[PDB]
DNA sequence: TGCGAAATTCCATGACA
DNA sequence: ATTGTCATGGAATTTCGCA
DNA sequence: TGCGAAATTCCATGACA
DNA sequence: ATTGTCATGGAATTTCGCA
């Protein structure tokens, strides 16, 4: 108010009013003389409501903002009480993109033997071949070993059929899949529970969790692509052969087939590799133990120059999954309850529940 | 002589007829020669066509390098030397009346009919949904001649589903009673 | 053939056969003692079919397919025989993806004067206010100044009615659009002929092309979107709100609203900027001349350390637009016919004419 | 007193009834004191909820300080004022039977009729199509008092549309023949 | 103990929709 | 309560064949 | 002729679907 | 026959106020 504009108009000095520059009176306003022209100073009470209107004008940023006021306006600190409502516009916090980038990506260790981890999810709708839409694609971990099935729909029902010919192989520790309708049931929960299976979900709307199949799926799309150039797309018959095809299929990193990591010694395919044909299956088992446990494994890449990396306590934003046409792309603030690791965290969600999410899905709340 | 080695030979052979289950009333058997590795295959007849989509089905997981069996009609039919022909497996015949394995095989081959019938008592048609289980029994079952089970010789690890309890595979009281009821 | 082969098993020298080692016979077959162990060499005249077996198991590009090879069989330079086929198959050339960044993106200069290019597009459909479902965007490329017109469809006849509203106004020299067909039909080619309105077309599918309106939509966007915070979506009324927002809008890094670089003086809006008060007008359009040409400007970025550019005659692949599930990504290999600027070409396409396409619809045929 | 700018003052008003061309009646007429850059819009009458419509259109490109008008009913209407101050334009209003602009603006607003009734006959029916080509006329007209034209003065450049054959703006011998046949 | 060429390894690119 | 991946083909680097 | 703080400029991020 | 763009908010840098 006219507290300190009274004590200025004299000529004394308040802190943060530079004492160089004249302060008069003139149509009933304080002004002040400064390089850029003649401005108003408001009154501290006036100031927030000139900040907002200035701001609402177009929802703009600290420096756009900042502009419209300088036009008419000098006081000391601006740009601290634009910065003061930027942080309290809902509007704006929830609309706007983040201009921070996620922390490097973690490359989790592979799985140290067969068995232990399964990687799962469903490619499709594809064209209808016999009837059927999609493929339930199953992925060893460790091995990459990949095993097929058609079927109608992504369902928990056909997801246990193909499963339980499958696990007449073996029973794996994990199953790691997306939070898919078919892997969420109940059914399907009971399904593992009565194998002693545990079964792991990666954090919502994030693919790059399920990379190891995700991955997966492309090469077995390519191929298909390929064996049914200038043909009628009919898949189903060749499901066996692009598996087959794939599981002793070199990868040119590792110098092995995901055949021959999982039973260390080719079967009756073409070009087989028989370098073993001396050993014992012993000295081969020997050897394939070696094999698996001295493979390349890659390590995270250098962070970008700006990213952010969460810490417990922070105002954070989950992105909104499928937002409506002109409807905001972000959540109201939420804070970090906790930090499971650099690219993901538990978080106090927008209704009231815990919530497990990636980085990736997140921007940090800005101005604090 | 090179060292034996799996996918060196597979033993097929059928099982059968048995009470229908789900539709099927047979069960193809497949046991890899070195391993003792036993897949299992239900159909619906000894066809050859039956054979053939069953085979297939594991040839596009591992392929043999032979396939031997006794001269079973499907097995000798020209269609499945044509198939066999095409997957560059070779084909390899007992003489009739004179089947011969290997001792290895032979026993695998006991517990297998063993474990059959002490599960088709009590439940002879619902065994189409257990042959996931019977598998998993026959290939965690330890060895005797080799230190290890046939899991491990496969893949060359231990199993998540261990059978610690080596089973008895033999008829109590109550189901010599209604099995000599069951089929009289 | 045996040629080269039975010369070799006596103990000549043929040249890429390295001396030092020794070449049997064995099981009516050439063999040699290889570090890594015996493998057969096949005579010359059986070498192709030999590659183009291990390619096709599962289509496999360089590393993969030779490692295959390699487990049976050694002769004189493999891979080169291995690329052969790579070049060759219609199946992977179509596709694979390609592993070869564009050049860096140009940056034109802006137009030197308002009126000069105009840049149009439609957004939409949006959910239906009072009938309406798209936008008409108009920016004019010097100023960024914006028009918006509601329509019912991203017509012809719509973008003609609203044009002939805002050309009422000024005609501009060239108006540039993408391929929409709403932009590309004759009657809106008469319609511009009539006016002496050069049309200017994107190569197809490059939206970036259209960088200028298309930026402005995302702000159009997302002032809607923050006006409509927990309202019913009704955007209509807001069109003329979300116009005069943005025109009088500063732009960060140019220190001017749209509205100033077009007329150079505010108009009776909020936060109106004075600075010119004592100036006759002419005095200001002098300061406006200047401005105008003294914009910030800013220039193409370093290239990828794996980029190509085109060359004339060079055989490079059009992206298919819309391709269908299970078909390849890519059209035939075609020639650079001009090379345009580093960042357009024209070729000779998939049927036989000639396209105008960007680079980044293009890559470059592999293996030559 | 500092010096005229555009959007300093619009002077607005009517010119109409008209014959009906796609349903439209009336002419607002909107004229920048300053620079004298036309703007015209069609209207269905002269009230004060189709000036609000059409000023709509206009004050989302630009806002002017002042309006100048007669005291047509359209805008002594409290609606009207209630539609200004919202939007912080002051009204101004020439005393009734006597109205006063500036010169130029007189001028202008004198141009404006005579090109109107020009294109008129033959087509009287035919205006609405032809508003834009008036206003681009009329903005890229020369102005005598001023080295410039009204586009020039309000975008400080050329136009692409410079008008160069300065029209007749006058009714030659076989268009006063059928003025004289139509209004008879 | 060094050269020219071949073989191998490196790694940015892009797609899993 | 969880976490990216890896075929690909030019280019960079290392190894091979010979002296 | 140099300091501490404010003001300005820089610029990577991401969305135009 | 053509071609990316620019609001955004932390951080880096420069300028200001004072001595
Ligand atoms: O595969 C799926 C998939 C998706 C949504 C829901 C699902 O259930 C899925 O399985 C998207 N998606 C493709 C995809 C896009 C981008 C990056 C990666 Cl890594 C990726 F895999
Ligand atoms: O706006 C359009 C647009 C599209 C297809 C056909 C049209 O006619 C369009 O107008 C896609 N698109 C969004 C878009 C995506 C990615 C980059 C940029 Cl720059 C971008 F603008
Ligand atoms: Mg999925
Ligand atoms: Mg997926
Ligand atoms: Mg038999
Ligand atoms: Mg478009
Ligand atoms: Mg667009
Ligand atoms: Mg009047
Ligand atoms: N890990
Ligand atoms: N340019
Ligand atoms: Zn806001
Ligand atoms: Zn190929």
């Amino acid at each position: 108010l006219d507290a300190e504009l009274d004590q200025l108009l004299q000529g004394h000095y308040i802190k943060g009013y530079p004492k160089q520059y004249t302060y008069f009176l003139e149509d009933g306003k304080v002004k002040v003389s400064r390089p850029e022209g003649v401005k108003i100073i408001p009154p501290q009470s006036d100031r927030q409501k000139i900040v907002l209107q200035a701001h609402n004008l177009a929802h703009t940023g600290r420096e756009a903002t900042l502009l419209k006021i300088a036009n008419l306006y000098w006081w000391p600190n601006m740009r601290k009480d634009v910065v003061k409502q930027l942080g309290r516009c809902q509007q704006c916090l929830i609309t706007n993109a983040s201009n921070k980038a996620s922390g490097p990506i973690l490359r989790p260790d592979r799985p140290q033997k067969p068995f232990d981890k399964f990687f799962i999810d469903y490619i499709g709708p594809l064209p209808p071949s016999q009837g059927y839409l999609y493929v339930l694609v199953v992925v060893d971990g460790m091995t990459g070993f990949t095993w097929l099935y058609p079927t109608k729909a992504p369902s928990t029902s056909a997801t246990v059929k193909s499963l339980n010919v499958l696990t007449s192989i073996a029973i794996p520790k994990v199953i790691h899949s997306d939070q898919g309708a078919a892997f969420t049931s109940s059914t399907f929960a009971e399904w593992a529970k009565e194998r002693g299976i545990h079964l792991e979900f990666s954090t919502p709307y994030h693919p790059q969790s399920s990379g190891k199949v995700e991955r997966k799926n492309s090469d077995i799309k390519r191929l298909l692509t390929k064996l049914l150039v200038g043909r009628p797309t009919k898949w189903y018959d060749l499901l066996p052969v692009v598996q087959l095809a794939l599981n002793n299929t070199y990868s040119p990193v590792l110098k092995y087939t995901p055949h021959q990591l999982l039973f260390g010694i080719d079967s009756n395919t073409p070009f087989a590799n028989q370098d073993t044909l001396d050993l014992t299956r012993e000295e081969e088992l020997s050897l394939l133990q070696e094999i698996r446990t001295s493979l390349y494994h890659p390590s995270t890449p250098p962070a970008s120059s700006r990213s952010w990396s969460p810490v417990v306590g922070q105002l954070v934003q989950e992105r909104v999954a499928r937002p409506a046409s002109l409807r905001p792309r972000w959540h109201k603030p939420s804070t970090v309850l906790k930090v499971l690791n650099p690219r993901t965290v538990v978080i106090l969600d927008h209704l009231g529940n815990n919530r497990t999410v990636s980085i990736d899905n997140l921007k940090p709340t800005s101005h604090q | 002589d090179r060292p034996q080695k799996p996918f060196d030979k597979f033993f097929i052979d059928y099982i059968g007829p048995l009470p229908p289950s789900q539709g099927y009333l047979y069960v193809l058997v497949v046991v890899d020669g070195m391993t003792g590795f036993t897949w299992l295959y239900p159909t619906k007849a000894p066809s050859t066509s039956a054979t053939v989509k069953s085979l297939n089905v594991l040839t596009s997981i591992a392929i043999p390098k032979v396939i031997h069996s006794d001269q079973g009609a499907a097995f000798t039919s020209s269609t499945f030397a044509e198939w066999a022909k095409e997957r560059g497996i070779h084909l390899e015949f007992s003489t009739p009346y004179h089947p011969q394995s290997s001792g290895k095989v032979e026993r695998k081959n006991s517990d297998i009919k063993r474990l059959l019938t002490k599960l088709l008592v009590g439940r002879p048609t619902k065994w189409y949904d257990l042959l996931p289980v019977v598998q998993l029994a026959l290939n965690n079952t330890y060895s005797p001649v080799l230190k290890y089970t046939p899991h491990q010789l496969l893949f060359g690890i231990d199993s998540n589903t261990p059978f610690a309890n080596q089973d008895t595979l033999d008829l109590t009281r109550e189901e010599e009673l209604s099995l000599l009821q069951e089929i009289r």
